[PDB]
């Protein structure tokens, strides 16, 4: 490392190549965390977890308990080791808490002022962060399994919503139109995400195997449907070209959004082109995961491979997305791990699972 | 050197008496001091006992490892490392894998496996934050009544 | 909110490209030379180089490249900035007046990507129907030509191999050939592809990707009469042409990388080739009647370690460098007796990476003296810089200097020095270290290819000779000097933190503080302290040794016994790399922290973190300008000033200021090099800039950005850049207009405008006021 | 008597299964969607609505 130092001091290497570099041992070198902690409010297992996408500080988190609890990462004291205390919480006295578990929540891109929290209670709500007070609420006709705004959108402001009817809800948090749908899957979609590369692209993955990309602009239904084959068993388009084997329950985007990773119940990570959805036939192994609702898993940003942290079990499993390749597995939960976020700052991971923990992972020296 | 390490903990582990025989156990605690990869081989003795179908030798091996753990740093390192899977055997957490026979012998690994979990989280919890995260699945998700 | 004026001493000397052609008339054998910001045109002439222009872009060189399209009666320049201004500029000289006129301009930044590894690259087709940039890893951007834009609208074509270490475009081919060399799991491998821009897609190209070797870093387009390209790795060199493969392993090469090429004939008979140790080959293409017949290496000779080169004409090469001086050579048909054919005809200067500098008030006099660690392995020199324009010295070492320290009593520079040695070890030249008056090596009782040896160089002040030259221990880094006497007793001591660096770990575990003392002229070991990790930074704190190992920034007290004894520690850093002081206050600057206000209260006897920034700025370097400024230098070619705000949230440190220098700050220093603004902060880049912060007040910061307002409104930037965004800080993770800094050499091109663009300036006090007040801020350099 | 029971914690419907286990006098009841998980002690005259009925008045007390 004094290596690098040098080339960076010299001009020999780019500082590009320093940061990155260090960026790729700290992920490897993540541990469980010496001198940290998170307070614990959630009753329930925590089902989501979203660190704010502008300063990284606050971290918002929604239990199975219906609770959303409202957190500040920054260490204010001076100790080396501190608890991630809680600022803010939607709790049980809150007039507009969640009925059931909150299963999603999100912070608002380009801003920190507003958040997004949907449950199993059939509700979009979107609250005010200052005030604490839901600013608006979204009724669906169906329990929602998830829900993503775009990390993008400096036009549209739309949610893509998941429930279990077979329609993608658009819901518009410009002038609320919530009519918008869009027609083409066939069981409940379990996870929705956006393209962080182009503003008007959604993958959405249901549990009819299939996983779909709209351009949401457009008047066709989805773009492309991602076939495990590639044509290789080629059929006429009514149940063929499945993504996987089971329920495809997790979508992530690769950093640059040129690809997309997609978690399904056969045991089966895979990673497809995101502009003609072909198969990249990268491997991964077995995925362990068998959740009958989405499983939240986040890529890594910042580093010079790029890693993709999926829970595997009561564990967080890290593979290089490119290559597939197993780096390790974090072990310090005691039941399934049912989210990740990944701190892009400092290198930083956190985890909830059912129980009740939210665990910081830090690297280590 | 193995061997009689292997014999010594054979003796006082498949013997099922109630206490540990003294004289026997200190010479473990001598032979333990003597090396740490042969502590830690200790430690895979027991792990191994633990797994194997009779209350009386999981208490045995209990006992022994809560011998080491209060008497021994690396040891509790090492059995933080796989708490999780020590909790499964001794408490018998996972309605999955229970606690094999007798029910007397069951009995007293959990009053006395609950009790050495409470000193461990009074004296060593501080430095092992993992140590207290089990702490507290025990006391709020499995329930268990430590004051039984 | 801060008020700070940042000016440039010294304006970038570091060659990162060069590029020849006719760019001023079609006659004209034109050299065009990018150093950092600044792209200077000369005229070859019979003899040198003849400056035609020097024009100062809003934007970090990364692409310079000449092209003529269909009509043009001579050559346009393609210039990319590192931020990701495209332009296309032409030369047009009416009389004595000289305009780079802007045909076309454009932003090319993908709002996200991966910037690329290798780095951004950039291509023209040969027929010049397109520009191919690679930016980001998995795309392809395409510029077309054809379709002549004003505002070079691109397209990125998806490219399915995600890490490209170099791309060119073939010769020769009907359609746009781009040949790259890929890195995947499998190797690295040379592929082709056709580009289309109506499909606006890639096609099978005219040859089936073929496995290269393990380190095929360069790929260099022969022209139409062999066409297909030739590949360049560390061990071989390859030619394809699609069904021709040729193939060389030459033993010359194998000792150093090539990392520069140029072609010498139009046609590509002749290659030259730059390696790492400043080797200059020639490689021949032989022909048969054409096709290729068989390929050939001769080394040239030696000179500097070239970023880039370029043939003129007339056997004349300028060796463009970044680690050391440019060179105009001259490649004589026959030996040197030497064996060498290379013969330096001129000597352009670079201050090369500024790892450290320090101010001397040298003779005596009232004047400063930077005395700068410039250059690197074979071209590491020491540069003495004056106010004369700046009279610059140099000081060859012939190995790396890393850190410099004046030690007034001593009359004598303390220099820490790096060499190079391949075995048990050998020189691969004679350095600085070797060639000392007198020297020693260190006997340590504390522990118990090729290699870096560090040492520790006592230079005489005076005639600048190695007046001593103490060798490290084997496999030690000595990363920190500092002169100065610690505890009660007079004696002034060089202490120097070093770290023990071994190929089997990512940081260092073990390294010492050695306390030297310099007297008759020798250099005795007076102390030693084993310590934990390396000592990155080492600073005197109020008589103590403040040290940073690895995480931990520790203070040492100087006993009576002349040993170092700990008092305190800190330990809430990730690397504290950098440490300062004023007073009581402690600046630590963390590898990805980026600042800590720490403060030793010595009522008690420990440390406390006063305050903080949480923001995730890699940094460079850092500084204290005021009792509540703090100066740092972040990796991303930024500068920000924290301020200690006006509760919990007192502790959170503020950016008052931030600024795109667009320069690696690697080194601050409290000086001046001159005999209304308060302070004066130095600095040192890596491409050579010296620059200088200083204080404003208030209302004199406000006025002076309404001239930069205004000046940004008249004076007219070469590409069409705005000098907001250029100036804008800018990370991969954030991006915000500059605040709390003022341009100064924007505000000193006010001097270079006619009076009617004064005037329009100065539409809203008079002209000449500002002029009394810009000759004013010209004068503290 | 159903034996599939609403989730109180994901309101699923009949997600909920009930494991009697006699011998320990235990009753388990875990919903399938979201993974939570009840135990309660049982007697030979509980029954799956007697655990479903546990699981509610401990949600319930606990949330108090
Ligand atoms: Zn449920």
């Amino acid at each position: 490392m004094l290596g690098f130092l040098s080339a960076r001091q010299t001009g020999l290497e780019d500082p590009l190549r320093l940061r990155r570099a260090e960026s790729t041992r700290r992920v490897l070198g993540l541990e469980l965390n010496k001198d940290r902690d998170v307070e614990r409010i959630h009753g329930g297992g925590i089902n989501t977890l979203d660190i704010e996408p502008v300063e990284g500080r606050y971290m918002l988190s929604g239990g199975s308990d219906g609770v959303i609890v409202l957190y500040d990462l920054e260490n204010s004291s001076r100790q080396s080791y501190y608890t991630c205390k809680a600022v803010c919480s939607i709790g049980r006295d809150h007039p507009d808490v969640h009925r059931y578990s909150v299963e999603t929540v999100q912070w608002y891109p380009h801003d920190t002022g507003m958040f997004t929290s949907s449950s199993f209670d059939k509700t979009l709500k979107v609250w005010d962060t200052n005030t604490l007070q839901t600013a608006d609420v979204f009724n669906f006709e169906e329990t929602v399994y998830s829900h993503h705004m775009s990390p993008v959108s400096t036009k549209h402001c739309l949610v893509a919503v998941g429930t279990r009817g077979p329609k993608v809800q658009l819901c518009d948090l410009k002038s609320g139109s919530c009519s918008h749908i869009l027609q083409g899957h066939r069981q409940e979609i379990l996870a929705v995400s956006w393209s962080p590369r182009y503003d008007y692209i959604l993958a959405t993955a249901s549990a009819d195997s299939r996983v779909k990309l709209w351009d949401v602009r457009r008047a066709s239904g989805c773009l492309i449907t991602l076939d495990q084959h590639n044509g290789k068993k080629s059929q006429a388009v009514e149940s063929a070209n499945t993504a996987h084997n089971g329920k495809v329950n997790g979508l992530c985007f690769t950093s640059d959004g040129l690809h997309l990773l997609t978690v399904g119940t056969d045991n089966r990570m895979r990673l497809w082109n995101s502009s003609n959805g072909e198969n990249t036939l990268v491997n991964y192994g077995k995925v362990c995961n068998n959740s009958k609702k989405g499983l939240k898993f986040t890529v890594s940003c910042g580093c010079s491979s790029e890693f993709v942290f999926v829970p595997y079990g009561s564990t967080i499993a890290v593979y290089t997305v490119y290559s597939g390749e197993q780096i390790t597995m974090l072990k310090g939960h005691y039941k399934t791990v049912d989210c990740c976020v990944f701190q892009s700052n400092f290198q930083e991971l956190y985890s909830g699972s059912r129980d009740c923990n939210i665990l910081a992972w830090v690297p280590s020296l | 050197m193995d061997q009689k390490l292997s014999k010594l903990v054979e003796e006082l582990t498949t013997s099922g008496e109630p206490r540990l025989n003294p004289e026997k156990m200190k010479e473990l605690k001598k032979i333990c001091k003597s090396s740490e990869e042969q502590l830690s081989r200790a430690y895979r003795l027991l792990i191994a006992q633990l797994t194997q179908e009779h209350a009386e030798i999981r208490l045995s091996a209990f006992q022994i490892v809560e011998e080491l753990f209060v008497r021994s740093h690396q040891f509790r390192m090492l059995v933080v490392s796989n708490f999780q899977e020590f909790l499964e055997l001794t408490l018998g957490t996972d309605p999955a894998q229970p606690l094999p026979p007798p029910r007397e012998a069951a009995q007293r690994l959990r009053q006395a496996t609950t009790r050495a979990v409470e000193g461990w989280n009074e004296k060593f919890g501080e430095a092992y934050k993992k140590l207290a995260l089990g702490y507290h699945f025990l006391r709020h998700n499995k329930k268990v009544d430590f004051q039984d | 909110m801060s008020y700070n004026y940042v000016v440039t001493a010294q304006k970038p000397t570091a060659v990162n490209g060069c590029v020849t052609g006719h760019f001023t008339s079609a006659e004209d054998l034109n050299l065009l030379i990018a150093k950092n910001t600044r792209l200077e045109i000369y005229v070859v002439t019979a003899e040198g180089l003849r400056p035609v222009k020097e024009v100062g872009m809003y934007g970090k060189i990364a692409v310079m490249e000449l092209f003529r399209p269909k009509g043009e009666s001579k050559d346009l320049l393609f210039i990319l900035t590192a931020k990701y201004n495209a332009c296309i500029l032409e030369y047009k000289q009416s009389g004595e007046s000289i305009d780079i006129i802007t045909r076309a301009h454009g932003n090319v930044q993908d709002r996200i990507g991966r910037p690329s590894e290798t780095g951004i690259i950039g291509i023209i087709d040969p027929e010049c129907r397109m520009i191919g940039l690679r930016l980001y890893d998995g795309l392809f951007k395409v510029i077309p030509l054809d379709r002549d834009n004003k505002e070079l609208k691109a397209f990125n074509i998806r490219l399915e191999e995600l890490h490209v270490i170099d791309v060119k475009f073939l010769y020769g081919c009907q359609a746009p050939t781009i040949c790259f060399v890929y890195q995947d799991p499998q190797g690295r491998h040379v592929k082709t592809y056709e580009v289309s821009l109506r499909e606006k897609e890639f096609n099978k190209g005219p040859w089936k990707q073929e496995n290269v070797e393990a380190e095929a870093s360069m790929v260099i387009a022969v022209p139409e009469p062999f066409g297909g390209a030739i590949i360049i790795g560390q061990e071989s060199i390859t030619y394809h042409n699609g069904d021709k493969y040729l193939a060389i392993a030459p033993p010359i090469i194998k000792q150093s990388t090539i990392v520069c090429h140029n072609r010498v004939d139009p046609n590509g008979s002749r290659y030259l080739l730059g390696d790492m140790e400043g080797r200059l080959f020639m490689l021949l293409l032989e022909k048969e009647e054409v096709t290729l017949k068989d390929l050939r290496v001769e080394l040239l000779g030696e000179t500097s370690i070239a970023e880039c080169l370029t043939y003129l004409d007339n056997g004349v090469v300028f060796v463009g460098s970044r680690l050391g001086d440019s060179q105009l050579v001259k490649l004589n048909v026959d030996s040197n007796e030497q064996g060498s054919y290379v013969v330096a005809m001129e000597t352009f200067t670079n201050l090369g990476p500024i790892v450290d500098m320090c101010v001397v008030d040298l003779e005596r006099q009232g004047q400063g003296q930077l005395v700068t660690c410039s250059g690197a392995f074979k071209e590491g020199s020491l540069r003495i810089i004056r106010n004369g324009k700046l009279h610059i010295r140099t000081v060859p070492l012939y190995e790396s200097p890393r850190k410099i320290c004046y030690q007034e009593v001593s009359q004598c520079f303390g220099v820490l020095s790096s060499r190079i040695e391949v075995q048990g070890t050998t020189a691969l030249r004679p350095s600085a270290s070797t060639q000392a008056l007198s020297s020693s090596v260190s006997s340590s009782k504390l522990f118990s290819e090729e290699v870096e040896v560090h040492n520790l160089l006592i230079i005489d002040q005076h005639t600048f000779e190695v007046l001593h030259a103490h060798q490290f221990l084997q496999n030690e880094y000595a990363l920190s000097l500092v002169s100065c006497k610690l505890g009660k007793d007079p004696n002034t001591y060089f202490i120097v933190g070093t770290a023990m660096v071994y190929p089997e770990e990512a940081e260092p575990k073990q390294g010492r503080i050695v306390v030297f003392q310099y007297s008759d002229g020798k250099l005795q070991t007076v102390a030693e302290k084993e310590v934990k990790g390396a000592v990155y930074s080492m600073v005197e704190f109020n008589g103590k040794l403040l040290a940073s190992i690895n995480s931990t920034v520790r203070l040492y007290e100087w006993t009576t016994e002349k040993e170092l004894r700990t008092e305190c520690n800190h330990y809430n850093n990730i690397m504290a790399l950098y440490l300062k002081t004023k007073g009581d206050f402690i600046l630590v600057g963390d590898l990805m922290r980026s600042v800590l206000l720490l403060a030793y209260k010595p009522m008690e006897g420990n440390f406390e973190e006063i305050a903080r920034d949480f923001n995730p700025n890699w940094m460079s370097a850092v500084e204290i300008l005021d009792d509540d400024n703090f100066l740092g230098a972040e990796n991303a070619f930024n500068l920000f000033v924290c301020q200690k705000d006006s509760d919990e949230e007192r502790q959170h440190l503020q950016e008052v200021g931030l600024f795109h220098l667009g320069e690696f700050v690697n080194v601050f220093c409290h000086g001046s090099l001159v005999m209304p603004t308060q302070g004066s902060v130095l600095f040192g880049t890596v491409n050579g800039m010296i620059g200088l912060v200083t204080s404003l007040s208030e209302s004199w910061y406000n006025l002076l950005l309404d001239m930069q307002n205004r000046l940004n409104k008249v004076i007219k930037s070469v590409g069409k850049i705005e000098h907001s965004f250029w100036r804008s800080f800018h990370t991969e993770r954030k991006t915000e207009p500059a605040t709390g800094f003022i341009d100064g050499d924007l505000i000193e091109s006010f001097l270079d405008i006619s009076r009617p663009k004064m005037q329009e300036v100065v539409a809203n006090a008079t002209a000449d006021d500002l002029i009394k007040v810009v000759e004013e801020l010209t004068r503290i350099h | 008597l159903e034996t599939q029971f609403t989730c109180p914690f994901c309101n699923h419907e009949k997600s909920c299964d009930v494991k009697m286990d006699r011998a320990r006098n235990t009753g388990v009841i875990s919903c399938t969607v979201c993974l939570e998980e009840f135990q309660t002690p049982i007697t030979y005259l509980s029954e799956p609505v007697d655990v479903y009925s546990d699981w509610i008045d401990a949600c319930e007390a606990a949330n108090q």
